[PDB]
RNA sequence: GCUAGUUGGUGGGGUAAUGGCCCACCAAGGCGACGACGGGUAGCCGGUCUGAGAGGAUGGCCGGCCACAGGGGCACUGAG
RNA sequence: GAGGAAGAAGCCCUUCGGGGUGUAAACUCCUGAACCCGGGACGAAACCCCCGACGAGGGGACUGACGGUACCGGGGUAAUAGCGCCGGCCAACUCCGUGCCAGCAGCCGCGGUAAUACGGAGGGCGCGAGCGUUACCCGGAUUCACUGGGCGUAAAGGGCGUGUAGGCGGCCUGGGGCGUCCCAUGUGAAAGACCACGGCUCAACCGUGGGGGAGCGUGGGAUACGCUCAGGCUAGACGG
RNA sequence: CCGAGGGUAGGGCCCGUGACUGGGGCGGUCGUAACAAGGUAGCUGUACCGGAAGGUGCGGCUGGA
């Protein structure tokens, strides 16, 4: 299953804050604020020119790592995109976004995808009033991404909810707070998002 | 002889028959002569039957004898109403 | 339908039967160029009226012996000994393809 | 490794009896097993994967060298006494450091006798036997 | 001679890369119908049915672009490329669905059919096909 | 070649040769050791490699490499083997699979244990 | 200004009495990503000099390449003496499907969506010089009609 | 280079039925470098796998046809 | 899972100042895979009996292997991680040991006292209930080249003619319509593949619908090119 | 009558193997033929000879002067 290990080292080699921890990432106690070189014995060693392939590897690993998904599940998604009509890039990221547990986090129900996954798994979320414990659910435009209202009386949903009374979830989303619902109206546009990922370099990865 | 019956398709604990006319002495799921409509016993979507009544007539007339639960689904959607 | 093909009689030396050479053309499955192939048919002449050079058509038919499953539908062109040699000169060419 | 135990026998005087179970502290016979050998523990699947106390004692007392005559059928013997060694675990095959001959070793004359006599009259073996060669020196 | 057609286009090609004002090819209706095309598509200025020692020829009036600036003055070509496709060795015949699509549009591929010596854009609109005669860009 | 020539002669499809014939198409084969000595390799190397000549159940006799440091193999060792030549060695075209049959794993092996037939150190 | 990517650095050698003397060579593509590219090959007795000299002739040798939405107007196939490069026009969703050599010279041509394939000698120099001449040969509906 | 039921014919047996399928007689034919005869290997297709494609490669499971039921030969009963 | 130090211990590295593993652990709290109780199926409505007419339509009854399982509800413990690789290709670097030994190896090659190429270690890269290897098929292989290759010197022009079969074959008009092209029609089973929707909490799996193509049979049609037949030329070829 | 097949006799094709023998691929002894005009220009088809590379005749090629 998921990567589960030490998770600062990830960004460290990745030359980029991937916001994986959630409540501590903004804190100046984060790893990347203090040591933004790669992990282990050779970080402050003067980097070597990165091969074209390194470049695409490193870059693909960046994304794959963000959504904290297996290389198996990831490629199968990416593979779906190509054959889907139109732009492999967008659609991937799209389909990559259109998966449950990353919804749950874009709607600040939980703090990181890591915390988000646990939410979905533990049944503490629901879609259309039906409980759904599967971190993979391809959420489709229209759905009613609740919280199990038997799981409404719980210290941690409250916490993260309460801290989302009027921040703005992406255009494609509608956090009806208080009642702990949400809604997924629109699979993202390319422009609709930013993450430290050149959407094309991944396509060039698997083009090998 | 020539027969109307349910040739099972689908999967394990996922029945999905496919009522059909074939030559008795086939394999159940064998080469059928002609499809005349499905049937989903567990009733998992509104359409768990759609006998092509226009047809089911033609076969009963030139020979086809049916399962004592093919009529059940055939009589259900009355190919039999006078 | 009963298949109809067309050819020259290359052998009348049979009793109530003739040999009828048939070319068909088509392109090569890989190389596209058009090729000829040909196939000699044993065809039923009940009235023994078909002779050499006799370009004729033959019709698919109910069998009359072994490998005689066509009969001649009609005389179409006659006396084409040039296609008779076009075969006999190849046929005869065989005597020098031995060892 | 894991094994199926299809049926359980019990040998009587004049008949075999089928049984459905053997309680602790009782002997009988099981059909089904395939990789099993004498000197081996055996437990139900989800149990303390313990190994029973092996056994252990006497080293062989008599030693006899065997010569594979000729010669592409030495190894008719090579696979012969590997079938043997899990059948009898008291003889001991060895090949000599110097001199390079094959040295079956045993629990006694008699023991070597039949083992040898088998090796031929049951495996054909093109071979003869006798006194081991001596590793000399200058 | 074995391929009058190839000879022709190859008279053009041969003559253009040395920038002859015109070139004469021996005559045929079928050759004209194709020449009619080159002109009508802007590959040549045009052609006429002249005469040498009383043997019907067609003069073909070639066409280029400007002189260019640099160490190579020589004008870019109007007919850049023009090769036989169907051939006496290998006949090539396309259906309408099969009809190829030259240089992503900017070139053509003349093709004999039972409705004239059209072009690829033409045949698609005239709904037929045939012996893919050559291709030009 | 002209188009007639290919109508005529065709083109010849390539026929690949096996480099492990003695496998008879198998993934691995079992054998009994007929000889276990060492051998020297060719220029520019220089060593004493540990080979075993092995009688296969396909009834081929072949000679196989033994990987690792130290082996427990000898005459009459029932062994299992795999495709894999050894470059420096004339006529070795298989390896012994370590940790199978009478093939021991390797004492004190820590990295790449799987390729040397070696269980995991507690 | 432009962007530079060295494509090929390499150390050749000449012979003279009492030993071999070297002479580093290097092949560098230069570009805008908006339509202007260039390739130059400088060789000096030291790596960087050449790497910078290659860049001098790089700018001193540029190419049009007119993009159609991040792609080429017409499939082209130029052979540069044994080396032969093939460029195909590709949809917005594809990518830069090329080598490293065509890949660089395509990326900094601001190509984003191409299909390519190196036949022949795949010598990086020669393949480079080839992908260049092929770009230089590109044309649009306009120039095509202009000439007609 | 292949061929004496070999290729054709008349007549007859046989079959649900055509036929050198089988039998008598007559003719002297039939096939072959477009590869006969012979030797090797193979159950065939829907498909499957790969490939940009053209193409290669492959036929387990599932669906269809074939073929065999320890090796052969036979016939019975029967709509079969 | 969230928090959790300018960052414990041990180990690794060091120019001996420090660097690394490392927020990783400990530690705080929050959720709660397993398990424990309680309920508990869809798959099964016909065959039959009853009114009717043994028909149409109506009504009544029996029957579940899997299964006390799926799922639903209550309670509810921090709860397996492993394999390959880290000279180049190819992503990942140091110390020690070894000293053409032991070994590695897919190819190039590496090992003869300072080995990022063997062996261990720390660290690192990649995958993750899997990771590697062996065998085989297609790919890379435009290296049997139809798409899409070649033959002066790299493998490759026959020692040279003459000619059989074969392949190919000038310019004009016409007949035929064999190739070739066009429309219609039949066939191209079901599964699969493909696009849409939907059933299992997702997916794999599975159901419904759509879209069909090649290829062949049949009918109609076109006539340029290829063919064929008929006639004419004289630029090829032959002859005086 | 045919007929499984059994037998008798003579052939043909393949596979395994064989005292001994032929060269071939891989990992010291004798000469120095080739590579510079390689110290006799080289190679060549053939022929005869010589421990060996080779030499020599005839004729050929330049990929030699
Ligand atoms: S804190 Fe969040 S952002 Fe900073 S390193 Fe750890 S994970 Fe990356
Ligand atoms: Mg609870
Ligand atoms: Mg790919
Ligand atoms: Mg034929
Ligand atoms: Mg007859
Ligand atoms: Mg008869
Ligand atoms: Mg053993
Ligand atoms: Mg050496
Ligand atoms: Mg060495
Ligand atoms: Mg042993
Ligand atoms: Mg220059
Ligand atoms: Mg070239
Ligand atoms: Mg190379
Ligand atoms: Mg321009
Ligand atoms: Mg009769
Ligand atoms: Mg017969
Ligand atoms: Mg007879
Ligand atoms: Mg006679
Ligand atoms: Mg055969
Ligand atoms: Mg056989
Ligand atoms: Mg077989
Ligand atoms: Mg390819
Ligand atoms: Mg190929
Ligand atoms: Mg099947
Ligand atoms: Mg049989
Ligand atoms: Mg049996
Ligand atoms: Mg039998
Ligand atoms: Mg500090
Ligand atoms: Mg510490
Ligand atoms: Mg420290
Ligand atoms: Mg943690
Ligand atoms: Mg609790
Ligand atoms: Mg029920
Ligand atoms: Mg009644
Ligand atoms: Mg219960
Ligand atoms: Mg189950
Ligand atoms: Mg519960
Ligand atoms: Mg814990
Ligand atoms: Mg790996
Ligand atoms: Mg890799
Ligand atoms: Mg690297
Ligand atoms: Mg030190
Ligand atoms: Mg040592
Ligand atoms: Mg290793
Ligand atoms: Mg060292
Ligand atoms: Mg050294
Ligand atoms: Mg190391
Ligand atoms: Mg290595
Ligand atoms: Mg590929
Ligand atoms: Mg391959
Ligand atoms: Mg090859
Ligand atoms: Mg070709
Ligand atoms: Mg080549
Ligand atoms: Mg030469
Ligand atoms: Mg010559
Ligand atoms: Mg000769
Ligand atoms: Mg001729
Ligand atoms: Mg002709
Ligand atoms: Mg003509
Ligand atoms: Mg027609
Ligand atoms: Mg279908
Ligand atoms: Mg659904
Ligand atoms: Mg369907
Ligand atoms: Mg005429
Ligand atoms: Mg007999
Ligand atoms: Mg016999
Ligand atoms: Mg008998
Ligand atoms: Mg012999
Ligand atoms: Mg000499
Ligand atoms: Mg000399
Ligand atoms: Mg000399
Ligand atoms: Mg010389
Ligand atoms: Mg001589
Ligand atoms: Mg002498
Ligand atoms: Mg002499
Ligand atoms: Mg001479
Ligand atoms: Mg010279």
């Amino acid at each position: 299953g998921r990567y589960i290990g030490p998770v600062c080292r990830l960004c460290r080699r990745e030359g980029v804050k991937l916001y994986l921890k959630g409540e501590r990432c903004y804190s100046p106690k984060c790893a990347m604020e203090r040591r933004p070189y790669p992990p282990g014995q050779h970080g402050q060693k003067r980097a070597r020119r990165p091969s074209d392939y390194a470049v695409r590897l490193r870059e693909k690993q960046k994304l794959r790592r963000i959504y904290g998904i297996s290389e198996r599940q990831f490629r199968n998604l990416f593979e779906e995109a190509s054959k889907k009509k139109g732009v492999t890039g967008s659609v991937f990221l799209g389909l990559l976004e259109s998966r449950l547990d990353n919804v749950v986090y874009r709607l600040g129900f939980a703090v990181s995808r890591r915390q988000a996954r646990q939410l979905v798994r533990h049944g503490h979320i629901t879609v259309n009033g039906r409980r759904v414990d599967l971190p993979s659910y391809r959420v489709r435009p229209g759905d009613e991404i609740a919280v199990a209202e038997k799981s409404r009386n719980l210290e941690l949903i409250r916490q993260n909810l309460e801290a989302m009374k009027g921040r703005k979830v992406g255009p494609w989303l509608s956090l009806d707070v208080e009642g702990m619902k949400g809604k997924f109206l629109r699979l993202p546009d390319r422009e609709d998002l930013a993450l430290p990922v050149n959407e094309q370099l991944v396509i060039e990865f698997y083009s090998r | 002889m020539v027969k109307i019956r349910l040739a099972r398709f689908g999967s394990k604990h996922n029945p999905h028959y496919r009522i059909v006319v074939t030559d008795a002495r086939r394999k159940r799921d064998g080469k059928y002569i002609e499809k005349i409509g499905y049937y989903d016993p567990r009733k998992t979507t509104p359409d768990w039957l759609k006998v092509d009544v226009e047809r089911a007539r033609y076969w009963l007339s030139v020979g086809a004898q049916p399962t004592d639960t093919a009529r059940r689904l055939l009589r259900q959607a009355g190919v039999f109403r006078q | 339908p009963k298949k109809v093909l067309t050819g020259v009689v290359v052998s009348d030396k049979m009793q109530k039967t003739v040999t009828v050479l048939v070319e068909r053309q088509f392109p090569h499955p890989l190389y596209g160029k058009v090729i000829k192939r040909s196939k000699k048919y044993l065809a039923h002449d009940p009235e023994e009226k078909y002779k050499l050079g006799d370009v004729v058509e033959i019709i698919e038919s109910r069998p009359i012996s072994k490998r005689k499953r066509f009969r001649v539908l009609r005389l179409v062109e006659s006396g084409r000994m040039d296609l008779v040699e076009k075969y006999l000169i190849r046929r005869q060419n065989y005597e020098s393809l031995s060892k | 490794r894991k094994e199926r135990v299809a049926r359980l026998l019990r040998m009587h005087a004049n008949h075999r009896e089928e049984v459905e179970e053997l309680k602790a502290g009782d002997l009988g016979a099981v059909v089904g097993l395939k990789e099993t050998i004498t000197g081996d523990t055996l437990v139900g699947e989800d149990a303390p994967r313990v190994i029973l106390e092996s056994i252990e004692v006497p080293e062989p007392v008599i030693d006899v060298a065997i010569e594979p005559k000729t010669k592409a059928d030495q190894e008719k013997l090579s696979q012969a006494l590997a079938r043997l060694a899990e059948e009898d675990p008291t003889f001991r095959v060895s090949t000599h450091p110097e001199t390079g001959q094959t040295i079956i070793s045993g629990m006694g004359e008699l023991h070597l006798e039949i083992i040898v006599d088998r090796l031929k009259r049951e495996f054909k073996v093109d071979a003869n036997v006798g006194k081991p060669q001596v590793a000399y020196r200058e | 001679l074995t391929d009058p057609i190839a000879d022709m286009l190859t008279r053009i090609r041969n003559a253009t890369r040395v920038y002859k004002e015109s070139t004469d090819v021996p005559a045929s209706r079928f050759k004209e119908e194709i020449l009619r095309i080159l002109a009508r598509e802007g590959f040549i200025k045009g052609y006429e049915r002249v005469d040498v020692d009383g043997k019907p020829y067609l003069r073909v009036y070639l066409k280029y672009g400007p002189r260019r600036q640099g160490p190579d003055p020589r004008p870019e070509q109007v007919i850049h490329h023009i090769r036989r496709i169907s051939k006496p060795g290998r006949r090539v015949y396309v259906g309408v669905k099969e009809i190829p699509r030259v240089r992503r549009g900017l070139g053509i591929a003349i093709l004999s059919t039972s409705k004239g010596v059209l072009t690829d854009r033409e045949a698609r609109k005239l709904g037929v096909g045939g012996e893919l005669i050559c291709e030009v860009w | 070649p002209t188009i007639n020539q290919l109508v005529r002669k065709g083109r010849e499809k390539v026929r690949k040769k096996s480099k492990v014939p003695a496998l008879k198409g198998a993934p691995f084969r079992r054998g009994v050791c007929t000889v276990v000595r060492t051998v020297t390799p060719k220029k520019p190397n220089s060593a004493l490699r540990k080979v075993a000549k092995v009688r296969l159940t396909s009834g081929y006799e072949v000679t196989a490499y033994i990987p690792g440091e130290g082996h427990n193999l000898q005459e009459h060792s029932v062994v299992l083997i795999r495709g894999g030549r050894v470059k420096d060695l004339p006529g070795v075209r298989y390896h012994i699979v370590r940790g199978v049959y009478d093939a021991a794993g390797v004492k004190d092996r820590k990295k790449s244990r799987s390729k040397y037939g070696t269980k995991k150190p507690k | 200004d432009f962007e530079e990517k060295m494509i090929l650095i390499r150390r050749t050698a000449r012979m003279q009495a009492g030993g071999r003397r070297f002479r580093f060579g290097a092949l560098v593509v230069v570009g805008d990503r908006q339509g202007r590219v260039g390739l130059g090959f400088g060789k000096a007795p030291e790596v960087p000099l050449a790497v910078q000299k290659a860049g001098y002739y790089a700018r001193r040798n540029m190419v049009e390449v007119p993009l159609q939405n991040g792609t080429i107007p017409h499939e082209i196939e130029v052979e540069f003496g044994a080396s032969k490069i093939v460029l195909k026009p590709a949809a917005p969703g594809t990518g830069v499907i090329a080598g490293a050599v065509p890949r660089a010279i395509l990326e900094l041509a601001g190509v984003t969506d191409i299909l390519t394939k190196e036949l022949g000698s795949r010598n990086p120099i020669n393949i480079a010089y080839a992908t260049m001449e092929a770009l230089r040969q590109l044309r649009t509906k306009a120039d095509v009609e202009r000439l007609r």
